[PDB]
Order: C-alpha cells, then sequence, then structure tokens
RNA sequence: GUCGACGUACUUCAUAGGAUCA
RNA sequence: AUUCAUAAUAACUUUUCGAAUCGCAUGGCCUUGUGCUGGCGAUGGUUCAUUCAAAUUUCUGCCCUAUCAACUUUCGAUGGUAGGAUAGUGGCCUACCAUGGUUUCAACGGGUAACGGGGAAUAAGGGUUCGAUUCCGGAGAGGGAGCCUGAGAAACGGCUACCACAUCCAAGGAAGGCAGCAGGCGCGCAAAUUACCCAAUCCUAAUUCAGGGAGGUAGUGACAAUAAAUAACGAUACAGUUGUAAUUGGAAUGAGUACAAUGUAAAUACCUUAACGAGGAACAAUUGGAGGGCAAGUCUGGUGCCAGCAGCCG
RNA sequence: UAUCUGGUUGAUCCUGCCAGUAGUCAUAUGCUUGUCUCAAAGAUUAAGCCAUGCAUGUCUAAGUAUAAGCAAUUUAUACAGUGAAACUGCGAAUGGCUCAUUAAAUCAGUUAUCGUUUAUUUGAUAGUUUACAUGGUAUAACUGUGGUAAUUCUAGA
C-alpha cells in the first residue's frame, strides 16, 4: 500500500492555494508517479485534479519514502493564473511554445539591428542595382 | 565606479536578513525609500524568506501586483521596497497585520497585531524646521515630513502618527525614566529605561540604559528611539519583551521548554 | 560568484609515521576493527587530539568561568551521547583520559559484529557495504558510521535484505529457477 | 691572451679517545 | 557655534515654474440644456526634507635603500590679498605681494617579480612569509591627448586626433580594439565547450510577460576536500596444528546494462527499482624500495679447483 | 635538528665524531585513475596580438498608428481589438574582466561638509499664471526619384 501524509500546511489565501509537505510512504515500491499523488491528493482534499501540483520528489537513501512539496489552488482557473508556464506543461494544462535555440534568435536580433526601416526601399533599391 | 551601483553581493547584504549563502550570488538590493538600505527589510525578504508564503521572488512579484500588500496604509509594488522599523504591513486577504520590530537577537521579527494598534506607528522626530513661507514642519526617522507640529515638540522626541490622515496624535518628550528601545549597535533590539544622558558638545551624545533586569549599557544617541514610559509602552512588544539572556540561560530555558 | 564552500581534512599524518611501536600498534587496531587502511586511524587520532586539545584548554580556565562551564558540559554531553564517555565520568579530566579504542568500539561494524549478526569484523563491513544493515528503520551502508547510545538497540537486519524477510538475492532465486528447469 | 684584482659558486685536507682481551 | 532656518524692503533677468497630457467609469443637481457639478488611477512639475549616491576632507598606520644629505623655489614651491573657474572649499589658475615649506624623529632621490584590506600558512610563545584569485575599496580597457550626451562618464562592446599594429579595396575610399563568454596565435613540443537555458539569484525597461555568456545547467587533465568497492562463510586436498589451492558448496552484493518512475526549463547524473549482471569471481589495483637462486653461458684478475663484475644471450 | 641505521680497529664495551634518514607548502613532471558528495580553472613581471559567433535593450488600460499590417466587425463615419516601422521616455555610467601604473598615493579604522551636486524612491509643497484648448516658426516612419565596389553611408522632392 501506499500513504500520503501531508506536513506543515500552510495557506495561503495571497496566492489562493494550499502549501504543504507531502511524505509518502511506499512499501515495496519503487515510487509513485507525479500523476497517481496528483489525483489521490485531489481526492483528499477535495479539488479538481488540474487544481493540483506536486514536486521536488526525493526518495531517500534506502528507498521506502519520498518526501516533496505540494500545491493545491481553490480552482483550476487559479492554478493556470499562477502556476509556473513549465509545470503546467508538464501536467499537460498548456502546450509548450516552440522557438528557436538562443544562438538563431540572438543572431536574428543583430541581424534585424542592422537594418534601418521596414527594409522594403533597400529590397527595391538593390532589385534595381543589379 | 562611474555612477550608483544597482547590484548586491550575498555576502555584502546585510547579516540580520538571514539569507542563505549558498542559494544564489546575488540579494535583494532595497530601492531607495523611507529608510536607510542597512536598517531595512525588503518585502522580497519578508514575504518569501519570513512568512515563506512565497516560494520565489516571481510569486513575491505575482503577490505586489495583485495589491495586496500594503506598507503604513499605503499599496505598493516594488518588490525590493525597504520597509523597516515601526512600519505597519498589512495583509488584508490574510487578515494579518504585523509591525517590524527587532528581537532580542537583531532581527526584523515576524510580529502580528491586531486593527486598532495597526492604525497607528510612532517616529522619531530627526529635525524640527522651519519650512518656505514661515511654516514649522517634523521631519522623522521615516522620512515623513508633517507640518504644524505642537511647538513642544524637540529632537529625539517621539510622535505617534496616524497612517490614514498622517498627523501626530500624541508626542513623548525624551527624558530621564521614559521606556526606549535600542535600534543599533550591539545591544539591538534591547528595551530599557533611560538613566541618565552624557551631553558631549561637538561629539556623539551617550546616553544610560537600566534595563528590567537592573543590568545596564551605555549606547549613543542615535540608536536610542523613546517607546513610551516605563511598563507603558505605546506599541505591542515582540516576545522576550527586550531582555538579554545570557547563553547558559537560554540553554536552561530551551532544554526546559522542549 | 558563488560564496565559498567551506572543506576541511579529517586527518592528518602522524609526526613519526615510522616509529616501530606505532607501527606494531597500528596492526593491532586494523586487525582488531578491520580497518582497510591507515588513513582511518589517522582518522581518529586527529579527531581524538581535537577533543583532547580542547578539554586542555578548557582545563586552563579558571574553574566557574562561564565559557568553560558551557563549552565543557557541551563537550561532556556530546560525548556521553555518542556513547565514548561513560554515564558516571562526565569530568573534563575523564574526557582528556578517552583513548582511540573507544572511538573504534563505537564504529557501526564493531556494534554489528558484537550484536552477533556477522561472524568476523570482515563479515560485519560485508554486510554492511551491501545494504543489509539498518539503524532503526534506515539502511546504512557505512562502517565507519558512529553509533550513539540510543541508536544502539535499534541495529537490525534492513527489512528489504533476504536476511531481514525480503525475497531471496539473485543468487538464490537463480539457483532455485535452474533445480527448477 | 690558457692575464691581474674583486664578486659569486663549488671541491678538498685536517677525528679519533679511554677500558678490557690476544 | 554662524551672515543658520525664515521673513521683510528696493530693484534686476535673451530667465524659469505655476498641468493646452493620458486610461477606466458614468455618480449628483436641477430652470431639461450634448447645462452645472463629480469618482478611482497613470504620467509630468518649483522648492524643502529623506534615500541610493558623488566630491573633497581631519588623526594614526606602509617593504628595501644613507656608498641617496640636503630638497622645493626661473616654468607655484610656502603664505596674504583681489579676481577667474568649479557643484563647491582650496595656488586649482591669473595679477601684485612678501620668503617662505620639509629634513638625521631620515626629507628629497632610487628599487620594488607594490593594487590595499578582510584573510592564508607556519610557530609553544614572540615572530617570519604569502594574499592576481569568490567580499569591500581604487585604477584600466593597445599607449598618450581631448570631448558630445546625460543626474551620473574624461565612458572606450560612445566619438576625435596622434603613436604602433592591422582588415576590405574597383586604389578614389571604408572599417578597427576579447584585461567580457567560448575559441585561436605568440614554438617546431601541445590541456575546459566556438555546448544548453533564463527554470533559481537578482538587474534593466514604458515594465508581472521582453532581455540578461551577470548568472545557472551539463561537458572537460586525480586543483584542493568527504565517504568508500575489489570479496564473506564453509568442506575437501597437499606440505612441514601451521602454511599453500587456476580444488570444491551454496548464500550476498554493486561496477555495468535496462522496463519504468523521480529528478530537470529540457536533459545527464544522484536516490529508487521490474529484468540481466561473479570463481582465474579474466568484472584481471597500482606506485616505489630491498633481497635472492639458477647455466656444458659471457667478461676481468690472480699464491691451482678461486674472487669481482655481472648474467632476457646456454 | 630529532629517532633509527651504518663507518670510525686485531676484536668487544663506554664516549665523541661523520654519512644517510623530518616536514607540509610551492613549481615542473611520471605512472595509475572503478563509485558518492563537493568544488577550482591566472602567470613568458607577454596590461603581448586576435579570425568567427554572442555578451543591452525596453510597452502597460493609461505619450504618438488612416502600416495601402493581421483579425474581427456594423459594439461606432474622428480613433478605440492586436500591432511591424519610426518619433518620444528610460537604460546602456550596473554587471563581467585584469592588477599595468600607484610608496602618505591607494587602502583600514576614525572624522567633517556651518564647504557642494544628487536622476530615482518616499513625504510634504504652488487660488497671485482662442481656453468648449494656439502654431510649423516640422519632421521621422511612409510614397517616390537616386549616388557609391564597399559600411548599422545616405542625397532631392
Ligand atoms: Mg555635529
Ligand atoms: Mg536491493
Ligand atoms: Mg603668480
Ligand atoms: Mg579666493
Ligand atoms: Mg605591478
Ligand atoms: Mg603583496
Ligand atoms: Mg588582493
Ligand atoms: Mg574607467
Ligand atoms: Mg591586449
Ligand atoms: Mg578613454
Ligand atoms: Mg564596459
Ligand atoms: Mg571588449
Ligand atoms: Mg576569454
Ligand atoms: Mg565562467
Ligand atoms: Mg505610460
Ligand atoms: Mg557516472
Ligand atoms: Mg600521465
Ligand atoms: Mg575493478
Ligand atoms: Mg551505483
Ligand atoms: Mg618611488
Ligand atoms: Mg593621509
Ligand atoms: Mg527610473
Ligand atoms: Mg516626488
Ligand atoms: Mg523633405
Amino acid at each position: 500500500a501506499v500513504t500520503i501524509r501531508t506536513r506543515k500546511v500552510i495557506s495561503n489565501p495571497l496566492l489562493a492555494r494550499k502549501q504543504f509537505v507531502v511524505d509518502v510512504l511506499h512499501p515495496n515500491r519503487a515510487n509513485v508517479s507525479k500523476d497517481e499523488l496528483r489525483e489521490k491528493l485531489a481526492e483528499v482534499y477535495k479539488a479538481e485534479k488540474d487544481a493540483v501540483s506536486v514536486f521536488g520528489f526525493r526518495t531517500q537513501f534506502g528507498g521506502g519514502k519520498s518526501v516533496g512539496f505540494g500545491l493545491v489552488y481553490n480552482s483550476v482557473a487559479e492554478a493556470k493564473k499562477f502556476e509556473p508556464t513549465y509545470r503546467l506543461v508538464r501536467y499537460g494544462l498548456a502546450e509548450k511554445v516552440e522557438k528557436a535555440s538562443r544562438q538563431q534568435r540572438k543572431q536574428k536580433k543583430n541581424r534585424d539591428k542592422k537594418i534601418f526601416g521596414t527594409g522594403k526601399r533597400l529590397a527595391k533599391k538593390v532589385a534595381r542595382r543589379n | 565606479a562611474r555612477g550608483p551601483k544597482k547590484h548586491l553581493k550575498r555576502l555584502a547584504a546585510p547579516h540580520h536578513w538571514l539569507l542563505d549563502k549558498l542559494s544564489g550570488c546575488y540579494a535583494p538590493r532595497p530601492s531607495a525609500g523611507p529608510h536607510k538600505l542597512r536598517e531595512s527589510l525588503p518585502l522580497i525578504v519578508f514575504l518569501r524568506n519570513r512568512l515563506k508564503y512565497a516560494l520565489n521572488g516571481r510569486e513575491v512579484k505575482a503577490i505586489l501586483m495583485q495589491r495586496h500588500v500594503k506598507v503604513d496604509g499605503k499599496v505598493r509594488t516594488d518588490t525590493t521596497y525597504p520597509a523597516g522599523f515601526m512600519d505597519v504591513i498589512t495583509l488584508d486577504a490574510t487578515n494579518e497585520n504585523f509591525r517590524l520590530v527587532y528581537d532580542v537577537k537583531g532581527r526584523f521579527a515576524v510580529h502580528r497585531i491586531t486593527d486598532e494598534e495597526a492604525s497607528y506607528k510612532l517616529g522619531k522626530v530627526k529635525k524640527v524646521q522651519l519650512g518656505k513661507k514661515g511654516v514649522p514642519y517634523v521631519v522623522t526617522h521615516d522620512g515623513r515630513t508633517i507640518r504644524y507640529p505642537d511647538p513642544n515638540i524637540k529632537v529625539n522626541d517621539t510622535v505617534k502618527i496616524d497612517l490614514a490622515s498622517g498627523k501626530i496624535t500624541d508626542f513623548i518628550k525624551f527624558d530621564a525614566g521614559k521606556l526606549v528601545y535600542v535600534t543599533g549597535g550591539r545591544n539591538l533590539g534591547r528595551i530599557g529605561t533611560i538613566v541618565h544622558k552624557e551631553r558631549h558638545d561637538g561629539g556623539f551624545d551617550l546616553v544610560h540604559i537600566k534595563d528590567s533586569l537592573d543590568n545596564t549599557f551605555v549606547t549613543r544617541l542615535n540608536n536610542v528611539f523613546v517607546i513610551g514610559e516605563q511598563g507603558k509602552p505605546y506599541i505591542s512588544l515582540p516576545k522576550g519583551k527586550g531582555i538579554k539572556l545570557s547563553i547558559a540561560e537560554e540553554r536552561d530555558r530551551r532544554r526546559a521548554q522542549q | 560568484p558563488r560564496a565559498p564552500r567551506t572543506y576541511s581534512k579529517t586527518y592528518s599524518t602522524p609526526k613519526r609515521p615510522y616509529e616501530s611501536s606505532r607501527l606494531d600498534a597500528e596492526l593491532k587496531l586494523a586487525g582488531e576493527f578491520g580497518l582497510k587502511n591507515k588513513k582511518e586511524i589517522y582518522r581518529i587520532s586527529f579527531q581524538l587530539s581535537k577533543i583532547r586539545r580542547a578539554a586542555r584548554d578548557l582545563l586552563t580556565r579558571d574553574e566557574k568561568d562561564p565559557k568553560r562551564l558551557f563549552e565543557g558540559n557541551a563537550l561532556i554531553r556530546r560525548l556521553v551521547r555518542v556513547g565514548v564517555l561513560s554515564e558516571d565520568k562526565k569530568k573534563l579530566d575523564y574526557v582528556l583520559a578517552l583513548k582511540v579504542e573507544d572511538f573504534l568500539e563505537r564504529r557501526l561494524q564493531t556494534q554489528v559484529y558484537k550484536l552477533g549478526l556477522a561472524k568476523s569484523v570482515h563479515h560485519a563491513r560485508v554486510l554492511i557495504t551491501q545494504r543489509h544493515i539498518a539503524v532503526g528503520k534506515q539502511i546504512v551502508n557505512i562502517p565507519s558510521f558512529m553509533v550513539r547510545l540510543d541508536s544502539e538497540k535499534h541495529i537490525d537486519f534492513a527489512p528489504t535484505s533476504p536476511f531481514g524477510g525480503a525475497r531471496p538475492g539473485r543468487v538464490a532465486r537463480r539457483n532455485a529457477a535452474r533445480k527448477a528447469e
């Protein structure tokens, strides 16, 4: 069996959520997925699974127990509003934004810095010249 | 350097903030404001490292931009706003009010207060001077300029300022037998009664302070803040009541309570 | 850059590594307690030297001196807790009388041997490094683990260990499967 | 020039004595 | 402590300031007019105070050198007066004045593989040495000189000359500053990646969002440090109750491989863990020192058969 | 230096002497280099020279959009959603790197500004100055016409 205990529980109305430390005792099991703990915490605290966030899980030396930090927001809209984008992507609430590698973006920034104005006039001028 | 500095290394930050030396490389530099840099507690450290409401700077910015934090009855949004001594921090959503007071160890302590006591603050009169058009005014330790003071108010006195109107409700003269609070030096955070003021023209005045335990100590006058008459403080004091306890007695008390 | 992280050496070469008596004593200690190399003996000697130097310095001070009282009480408390110093010998003078063998005694390898879990100190070391020994509910795989008085009674085979009630190790079930086939 | 002086650096010579025994 | 704060009188000014700015919302009075009045904010603005700062500044404290004993003063050295300049005090500079200023209690000159300090090493104590290097302060951006802008610069990832280098060139001209992060040359003999990210730290902006080689993440010569594997328990055999096993029995386990999950901005790794993973456990630990023994063998010397050198070679 | 080893003769003792054996730190270098945690990276007194790439930009409801920009729209015939470019404001004087020069200089502690400047933040503070609101004494972006081999070059309208 697996037992989840919540400790050091703080109720933060400023962020509209509940902070706590989750200790999971999981004898005879490697460890517990974040999804299963999110489901169980949502069940215990009576909230949407989307409104539950969990992280910082480090199984102690010797195994059998895991310790991390857990968040339960009051409703899903606040969870989307405050949760970091990367954690939302982990949970599937948000889609990863695709962007070029930093070097390509910086090089494009420099090349655009080189040009002044819209640049259409330069295009027409070079087209006429050649 | 060719101008004002804008960075603060963690090691160079004030000790009493109690910052982890390995969490990062930089520490919050308090912006310019009512209090000096070394004698101020920025709101980020207060919300994150003391109250533990926020887990990181970004959440602190999220809190501030929501306009939930009030300093001295006014909403602030700067993460590094330099809150300091005798400033009232109101968090309405939590229904919490705090007054920043040094504990015996010399650190800002999370002291919860009632709303009524939160309605006012105390300020040390740093200057009394006539402004333009012959209007007297007083400048306090937090940079508040209050016009038309009571004439009897002189430098080093204490004024009880109502935050709603920014006016003086009452004042305490600096006299022997008054209750005072130490706001600087190694005796920081202690509470006592004045015994005698040594005057040295052209030099730093010294004040002798006797604690409730009859221990006496001498402190420079700039580090003294009158807070009321003996046994009748005008504000609620933190736990320990400003009494310095020896290491051995602290060990004994800690073992007993445990 | 980031602020420095402090580090220190836990051992120092003795003033005279080449003394025949010292070599013989190191041999005796290593054989009795199954120590891997001379570095462990040097480490424990370094610690004991540090404690005894501190005890000397505190004794030098006048009696009732608040630093003397506080630091001596703390040091005696730590030594009694770790089990080196007995209950009835709570004086800095008896702290100064400690020997290396007392510290070697408290090592988890020696305690595991003494309680009867292993037939040799070397067997105890092998058991420790193979994750078979647990102090309390926790697995410890470090022979140099120093056992406290409270923790001495909770040394046992780990729950996950095959000797502690778990399933047989790879060799056992491998042989059983081969026999079944 | 197998030159002089000085400075610097090295090499080298000066260690056995008393008592007993054959 | 003041000619201080402040006030008043008479004038003066290429002379300022005293909201011709923007968002959200549509309340209250009535003589019913797109009449009057009115809320919550942003951004500007004179002066004072506070804050971040800046500039100058008082006292004390620096290694070697006396075979450096006098130095400074013509071209400011010491001081007075008046002016110019400065944000301001001031030989800072100008004009006129006097002749001053430092020094055997070491001035002046020279050397410095001299940035200073918090600190580091050793020592029983006195002392001796090191400190480019995680923090504070100062100076510099190839070398001198000089400036626009701006509150803040004598800025150099701002500009201009000269000195030296050096790139493109159609020869008319144009563009330069890695003692920032990577990465090269300086030799013909050598040593971190031209990696990922703004997720934490905080910083900048009109600003919650954008940006950050500052910074973090990982990679890479055993820098310096912590813990710690390479076997444990038996039986049998052989040899002089000891030693030796390519003898033998079944139990344990991680180096490594790997479902998975945790970890992370995304990854790698750690801690976990299904399933594999040990007898030469060949899953084959190293760096130094000391001492042997052997021949139809080799060299050298001699009071025979020996001695020295040595011996991968018979 | 210390302890230990050896030599001091025909031998053995007792002295004395001599030779070798101590140390971490520092530089260079050799051999080896399985695991966990953690952490650093100067040096020819050459602050000597650098190819290539990057390292400072920035927009909220709230300064300026008839982009001949995108998308909704009759929830607008003055605009209003989002918004390239440009003007405007702010930043670029912080950060990072190195130790060349510098011997009462820097720097440390301790003073002073009644000797002065200070963007910004914070608090005060201005009935005394066609108005149902003034100009180009004006331009960018943009349209269009061009020069140079070439550059974050720019000329006329
Ligand atoms: Mg004074
Ligand atoms: Mg296991
Ligand atoms: Mg003159
Ligand atoms: Mg003058
Ligand atoms: Mg130098
Ligand atoms: Mg030095
Ligand atoms: Mg230094
Ligand atoms: Mg500079
Ligand atoms: Mg250079
Ligand atoms: Mg310059
Ligand atoms: Mg720069
Ligand atoms: Mg550069
Ligand atoms: Mg570089
Ligand atoms: Mg680096
Ligand atoms: Mg605006
Ligand atoms: Mg590995
Ligand atoms: Mg090598
Ligand atoms: Mg191995
Ligand atoms: Mg492993
Ligand atoms: Mg000199
Ligand atoms: Mg001086
Ligand atoms: Mg600003
Ligand atoms: Mg203001
Ligand atoms: Mg025109």
